[PDB]
């Protein structure tokens, strides 16, 4: 008779992102000045290019392992899922959504405007600035991994989402992912199209457009609520 | 059954309410913040970009986007009238966090030079109009008019002390202008700022009201379009491939 | 920082910064440093860079470690963007005030609209002290002296906190009840009208009226507190006075200019005609912030950044007094690690292999003539 | 993949045409000399939309950046033209 | 002036053009100034007669790498070889599927719900091999071209 | 009419009209009036006004109460 909501998992989901991104901010503060200013220097290499390579390799490994583990341990027979266990799985999926929202805030909101700050205070020299390394290649893949994991868990554990591919969930999960390829346009926007460090330039409208797809969350939320209510919780609550 | 009693169902519903509020709030923070900054953030970053023509015109038009969709979802499905307020609060929270911890905590730009614009009154007007009228067309028209018109009067108490004239080295300057001059933005030269410079067709002290009315009209249009955009975004559809 | 990654030919063919001085190398907090010099606009302006019709004199540094107290182009203060003419030389002066301690690489730059950044030579300056001692006093036309570091900070905090609290209260008034699932079920069941009561309507009306009234009263109070306000001052300042410089009594034609691609040097054949000004001798070749000097003819005493100063990087086949009238063809060799360090050897990746630079000629009395050279640069691979 | 493989696939063909030449004192490409010698009366030199270098152009990243931008826009155009073709495949009959 | 140039209004310029005869016949030759945002500005035309055979025309060019080439036929065979190779690969890919019924039986099977029977494991292996071979061949060809021509601008 | 509402600095920094003459103050119908003078273009031309590469000499009046018989800039129609 485990509790319906696992408080330890929710606390871990918040705390791991909080601590990791606080350490990332500390690293940016410590080494963003001594080594990050000049891109053709050895300290810049050993303090940011190594960071980029390590983060890319770790992101690939983590995404592969997590997605493969979630897809391998799927519930083959969901017809025997008891309503209480279905409610517990719904709470776990809600914890996954909480983690995805926290990662989305950390990526799209915090580090994007930090990148804006960095570009307004220095002269851009390379596409692999420390700000670009942290924002485009660390936070965006992290929230992409979290969203893919949440979608896979919902599809493989919740009977509500197991009957097909949820269009609002697919838009909410893949839409922000398209922000990562669009970075190329951003680079093509800064190197060829726009000669000025203007944050409202059209070369950034790609980001904006895919950010709009995050609004799909509302539709997803509705489905989630029905997944919470179809198991008998709604009937008891309406009384 | 999933729950064993009505009280347990109520407690579970309250927990779901808190968690879903967290999810909605922070997903809105991320998406609205990225859209808002990449649409109008140059005027929002610096106090010397807060002019009477471009800032007043542009900011409400591009910022009325998310509140329209979130209202169209929340009021229709839950009768929750706080969509615009929650969007504005999330955007303000993200902006202030970045200003304090990155603009000032990292690059040491003074807070009085890098502060966001106030947006709560417009969201409150929109939300109250939607709640009291109950119709999206009247809400669109009147609430968007109010949202466009109240933007500059709401921010005037903040930027008014920054417009005291100064004789700086023989030239007339504003306090915000001196702030922009002294604190060097290496990546942001002076010619980039989209501020009013005066036109031969500019008339007798009508810049700010004209900008406000134009912003209100375009806010009506953008609210009308983004209401249906959010209605599409709220679809509960399932695909088989 | 940011120049090494810029195309070599773009750096060679835009703006040339010649004799520069820094008043101090180490400054304390609140102390001022003056950077003066001359900049010449190259006649063969690249086509992908817009003409400097709208240009801004800027200071390149990792942030507001200094504050730019003032900037003058031709003796005229330039707080706004200015208009520069192709082929003219201008004096520039920048007075900065130290704000943050540490070692800072400071550069003088010209931001050009439709072109991008044009960074000049960077110098390392040390600031000693504490940032808490920095003050920025400004006296207004209303008779008030304020400190720009903390001016209007409390008012902004108060108003933002007030409006955020109002929004939070508006949300929390509705947040005391069940939020998502029961309300969704009631709306689906057709009981939406039961979710809003008359008290809720009165609360919404009060919120709207209070918001409008508070905004109006706050605007009136702000107007009363500050009855004298002006709009933001902006515009492009034309009519910058250029330098009226002695035309070079020295004529230089570039026969050939080549660089070995592996390579840390550049070689050029030059025909030089002296049109008076006594026997002259080449003492320096300036390319892209890099100065190659002939120690026997000239020595820098201005503290030119050493990473960009090659004291004996100029090798002239015959650097003997060029008697007025003598037309000598000489082979000059500009060699220095800066060629590779500042990535000037990356002209091999450039879609335009043409260079431009400045030659400095000195007579027996020490008078200096500046000659401007431009040619195509041919890589050597054999 | 379609966006990224375009330039590597064509490099074996155009690589011999990029050997530098000292043509009449100016550095030229073999393709540049081909365009110079064989006169296109209706196609002057200023029309060619080719890279000329920008002050924001960085250290040897032109081709990869162009390839990645092309790949992203190819994603977008493929997504739109899939539905365009789906409409074009309709078996509808009109009565007027 | 192998590139576009900038001219000033109201100024006079000398111009010289050296041309080499390539094809026989009588040709009306004009000197012209193409102006961007303006169009063609044609000058006086003169009739010039070229006598000989086009097969005798040569266009020798000496590169900075020490190689002398003829621009009439330089790199022609390489282009033909690569284009023919890729066209043959595409034709083979189409013809692998073209050995079976193409349009009507496959359409009926898809309509009947038997689409999964139209692709076998061998077809999947062939597609995987085609993709891997294409990528590997592109990479190897790029490496070989870089090795053959290490100096490019 | 229409100048009082134009920005003061724009009026100060564009064109200066110096010595001007009007041939007549009161005219009959079909009679002609000549307005001559000099105009100087200010060197510090405002940036929001395009350079006078395309400029037209016009007569400001509430309509065709007059007809502009001719106009000369530097002696050229
Ligand atoms: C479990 C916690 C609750 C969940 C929410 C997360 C809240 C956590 C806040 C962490 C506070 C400590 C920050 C100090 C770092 C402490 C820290 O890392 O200090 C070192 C760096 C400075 O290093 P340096 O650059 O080498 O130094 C030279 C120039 N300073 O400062 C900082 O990083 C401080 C500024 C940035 C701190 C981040 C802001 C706090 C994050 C808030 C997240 C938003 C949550 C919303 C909730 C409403
Ligand atoms: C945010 C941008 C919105 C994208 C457009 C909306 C999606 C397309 C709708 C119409 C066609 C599909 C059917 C209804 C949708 C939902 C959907 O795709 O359902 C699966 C259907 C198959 O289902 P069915 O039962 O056979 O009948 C059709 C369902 N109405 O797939 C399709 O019809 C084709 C594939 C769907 C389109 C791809 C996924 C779209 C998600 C965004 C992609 C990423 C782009 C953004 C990145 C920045
Ligand atoms: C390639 C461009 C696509 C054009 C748009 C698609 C055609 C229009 C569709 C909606 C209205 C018609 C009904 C469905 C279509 C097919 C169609 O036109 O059917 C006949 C119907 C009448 O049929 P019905 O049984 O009464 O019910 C409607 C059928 N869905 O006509 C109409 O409804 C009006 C005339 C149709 C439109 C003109 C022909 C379009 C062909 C292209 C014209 C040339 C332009 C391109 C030249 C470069
Ligand atoms: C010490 C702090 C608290 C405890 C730590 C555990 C988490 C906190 C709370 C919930 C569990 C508490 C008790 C658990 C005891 C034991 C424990 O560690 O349980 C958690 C999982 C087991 O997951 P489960 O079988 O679903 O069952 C969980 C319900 N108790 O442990 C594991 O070993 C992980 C499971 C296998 C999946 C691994 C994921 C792939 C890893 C590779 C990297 C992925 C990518 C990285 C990022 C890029
Ligand atoms: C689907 C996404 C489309 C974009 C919609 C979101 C807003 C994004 C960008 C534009 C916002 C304005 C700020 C500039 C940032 C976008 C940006 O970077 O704009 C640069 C220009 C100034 O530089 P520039 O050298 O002129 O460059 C032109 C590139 N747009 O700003 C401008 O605003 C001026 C450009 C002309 C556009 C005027 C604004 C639109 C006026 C209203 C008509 C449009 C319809 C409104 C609805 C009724
Ligand atoms: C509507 C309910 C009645 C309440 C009053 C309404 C608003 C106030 C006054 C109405 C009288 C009109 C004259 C304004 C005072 C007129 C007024 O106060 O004008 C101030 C300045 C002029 O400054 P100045 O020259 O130094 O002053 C001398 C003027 N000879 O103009 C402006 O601010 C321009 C007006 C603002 C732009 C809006 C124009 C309206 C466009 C129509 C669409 C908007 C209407 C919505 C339709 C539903
Ligand atoms: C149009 C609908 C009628 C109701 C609104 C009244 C219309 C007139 C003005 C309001 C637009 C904003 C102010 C700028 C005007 C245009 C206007 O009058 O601008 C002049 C100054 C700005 O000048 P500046 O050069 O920046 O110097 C600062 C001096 N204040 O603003 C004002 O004088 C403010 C005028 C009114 C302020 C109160 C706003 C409240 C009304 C708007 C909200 C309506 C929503 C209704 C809810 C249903
Ligand atoms: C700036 C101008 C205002 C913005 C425009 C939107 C305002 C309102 C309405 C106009 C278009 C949306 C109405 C919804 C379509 C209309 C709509 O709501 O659904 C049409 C169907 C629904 O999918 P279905 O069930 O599979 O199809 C069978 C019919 N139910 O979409 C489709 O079939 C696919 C196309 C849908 C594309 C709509 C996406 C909405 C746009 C998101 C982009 C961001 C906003 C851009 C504007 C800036
Ligand atoms: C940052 C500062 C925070 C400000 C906090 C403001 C407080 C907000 C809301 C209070 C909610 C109380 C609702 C009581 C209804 C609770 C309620 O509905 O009670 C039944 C009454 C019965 O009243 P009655 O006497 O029979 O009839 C009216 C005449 N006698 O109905 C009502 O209609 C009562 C309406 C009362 C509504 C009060 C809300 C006004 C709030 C404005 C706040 C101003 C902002 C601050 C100014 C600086
Ligand atoms: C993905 C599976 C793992 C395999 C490796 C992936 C690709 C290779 C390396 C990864 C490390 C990153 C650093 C690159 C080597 C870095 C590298 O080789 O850069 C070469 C040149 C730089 O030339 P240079 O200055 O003379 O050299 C000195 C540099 N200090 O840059 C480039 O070519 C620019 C990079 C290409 C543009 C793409 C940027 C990425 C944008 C994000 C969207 C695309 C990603 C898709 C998302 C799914
Ligand atoms: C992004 C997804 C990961 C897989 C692809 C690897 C990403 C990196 C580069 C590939 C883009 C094309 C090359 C230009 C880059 C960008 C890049 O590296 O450009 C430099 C040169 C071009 O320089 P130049 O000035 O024109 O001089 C010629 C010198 N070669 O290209 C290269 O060095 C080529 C790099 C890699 C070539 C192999 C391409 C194979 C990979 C692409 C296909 C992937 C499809 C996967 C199928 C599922
Ligand atoms: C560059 C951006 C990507 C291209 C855009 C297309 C990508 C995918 C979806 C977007 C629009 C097409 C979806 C089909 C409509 C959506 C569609 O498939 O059919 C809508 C109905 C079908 O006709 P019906 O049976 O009579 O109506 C009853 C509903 N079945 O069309 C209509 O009623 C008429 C309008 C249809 C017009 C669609 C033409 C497609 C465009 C061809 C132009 C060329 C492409 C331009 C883009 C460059
Ligand atoms: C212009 C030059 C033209 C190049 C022509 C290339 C030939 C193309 C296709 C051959 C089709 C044979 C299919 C046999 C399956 C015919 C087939 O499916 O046979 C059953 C086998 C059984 O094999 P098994 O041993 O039981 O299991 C595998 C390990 N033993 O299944 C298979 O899966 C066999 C897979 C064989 C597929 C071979 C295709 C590879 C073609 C690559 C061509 C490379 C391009 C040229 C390089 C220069
Ligand atoms: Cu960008
Ligand atoms: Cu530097
Ligand atoms: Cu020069
Ligand atoms: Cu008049
Ligand atoms: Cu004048």
């Amino acid at each position: 008779e485990a509790p319906l909501l696992d408080k330890k998992w929710l606390t871990f989901a918040l705390a791991i992102y909080t601590v990791f991104y606080l350490w990332v901010r500390w690293y940016e503060g410590v080494y963003g000045w001594s080594a990050g200013l000049d891109s053709f220097a050895p300290e810049f290499e050993t303090y940011w290019m190594n960071f980029l390579y390590t983060e890319i390799v770790l992101e690939i490994v983590t995404a592969s392992i997590l997605w493969g583990y979630l897809w391998k341990t799927r519930d083959r027979n969901l017809a025997a899922l008891t309503p209480r266990e279905e409610l517990r799985r719904n709470f776990t999926h809600l914890v996954w959504l909480v983690a995805y929202a926290w990662a989305i805030y950390w990526g799209a909101s915090y580090f994007t405007e930090q990148d804006g700050t960095w570009h307004q205070t220095i002269v851009r020299d390379t596409d692999f600035t420390p700000s670009h390394i942290i924002e485009f290649y660390l936070s965006y893949p992290i929230y992409i991994i979290t969203g893919f994991a949440a979608f896979i868990y919902a599809k493989t554990r919740l009977p509500f989402f197991a009957k097909g591919i949820s269009l609002p969930y697919l838009v909410l999960v893949v839409g922000p992912f398209m922000i990562l390829p669009n970075v190329g346009l951003n680079e093509w926007g800064h190197t060829f199209w726009f000669m000025e460090e203007l944050f409202v330039a059209p070369l950034h409208y790609g980001f904006v457009i895919f950010g709009w797809l995050a609004l799909a969350v509302m539709g997803t939320l509705t489905q989630t609520f029905y997944s919470f209510a179809q198991g008998g919780l709604g009937q008891s609550l309406c009384e | 059954s999933a729950v064993r009693s009505h009280a347990e169902a109520v407690q579970v519903s309250r927990t779901i309410d808190w968690m879903a509020l967290f999810v909605v709030f922070f997903v809105i923070v991320g998406s609205y913040h990225i859209h808002a900054m990449l649409t109008m953030g140059d005027w929002d970053f610096w106090s010397d970009w807060k002019d009477r023509r471009l800032w007043v015109t542009v900011t409400p038009i591009v910022l009325v986007t998310f509140p329209a969709a979130v209202q169209s979802y929340l009021w229709e499905r839950y009768r929750l009238p706080w969509g615009a307020t929650v969007c504005v609060l999330g955007l303000l929270l993200g902006e202030w966090i970045n200003r304090y911890f990155n603009f000032w905590g990292w690059t040491y730009f003074p807070i009085n030079f890098v502060f966001p614009a106030s947006l709560v009154p417009g969201a409150i007007i929109l939300d109250t109009v939607l709640m009291l009228s109950g119709s999206y067309l009247f809400t669109a028209i009147v609430g968007a008019m109010g949202w466009g018109l109240i933007f500059y009067p709401g921010n005037w108490p903040i930027i008014a002390p920054l417009h005291v004239p100064v004789e700086y080295n023989g030239m007339l300057m504003s306090i915000a202008d001196i702030q922009g001059y002294n604190y060097v933005r290496t990546g942001t030269p002076e010619y980039i700022r989209m501020v009013e410079k005066g036109t031969l067709r500019t008339f007798g002290k009508d810049v700010a009201p004209v900008s406000a009315f134009f912003s209100a009209f375009m806010s009506i249009l953008i609210y009308f379009m983004w209401h249906f955009i959010g209605r599409w975004f709220s679809n509960e559809r399932f695909l088989q491939s | 920082h940011g120049e090494k990654s810029q195309a070599a030919f773009m750096r060679m063919r835009t703006i040339h910064w010649y004799d520069l001085s820094w008043s101090k190398e180490k400054v304390k907090i609140n102390e001022t440093v003056e950077i003066k010099g001359k900049f010449h606009v190259f006649e063969g302006w690249p086509e992908t860079v817009d003409e400097p019709d709208v240009a801004f004199l800027n200071v390149g540094m990792p942030g507001p470690v200094f504050i730019r107290k003032e900037s003058y182009i031709g003796g005229q203060l330039v707080p706004r963007s200015v208009r520069l003419e192709i082929g003219k030389t201008y004096d520039f002066r920048v007075v900065l005030k130290a704000r943050r301690p540490g070692d800072w690489h400071v550069h003088t730059m010209m931001n050009v609209q439709g072109g991008g950044p044009i960074i000049g030579p960077g110098k390392w300056i040390t600031v000693e002290g504490s940032m808490s001692e920095f003050r920025n006093p400004v006296t207004t036309l209303t008779g008030q002296t304020v400190d720009l570091e903390n001016y209007n900070e409390g008012n902004t905090y108060f108003w933002h906190a007030f409006w955020f609290a109002i929004g939070v209260a508006w949300i929390g008034y509705w947040s005391r009840r069940p939020i998502f699932i029961p309300r969704l079920l009631m709306v689906d069941a057709g009981r939406a009208d039961e979710l809003v009561s008359a008290t809720d309507r009165k609360v919404a009306m009060g919120f709207l009226a209070a918001t409008i009234l508070i905004v109006v009263m706050a605007m009136s109070s702000a107007n009363s507190k500050y009855p004298i306000t002006i709009p933001l001052q902006a515009g492009t300042m034309r009519g910058m006075k250029p330098l009226e410089l002695p035309a070079p009594t020295v004529s230089v034609k570039v026969e050939d200019a080549t660089y070995r691609v592996p390579g840390r040097a550049m070689r050029m054949k030059l025909t030089i005609t002296n049109h008076g000004n006594s026997p002259i001798r080449l003492g320096e070749f300036y390319t892209a912030s890099v100065r190659f000097l002939d120690s026997d003819v000239y020595k820098d005493t201005t503290g030119y950044p050493e990473d960009l100063l090659a004291e004996d990087g100029l090798s002239v086949s015959d650097n003997s007094p060029l008697a007025p009238g003598e037309t000598r063809t000489v082979d000059v060799t500009a060699s220095d690690a800066a060629w590779e360090v500042y990535r000037l050897s990356d002209i091999i990746y450039d879609p335009d292999s043409r260079f431009a630079g400045l030659l400095f000629f000195f007579d027996a009395t020490g008078n200096r003539q500046v000659v401007q050279i431009d040619a195509p640069l041919i890589p050597s691979f054999m």
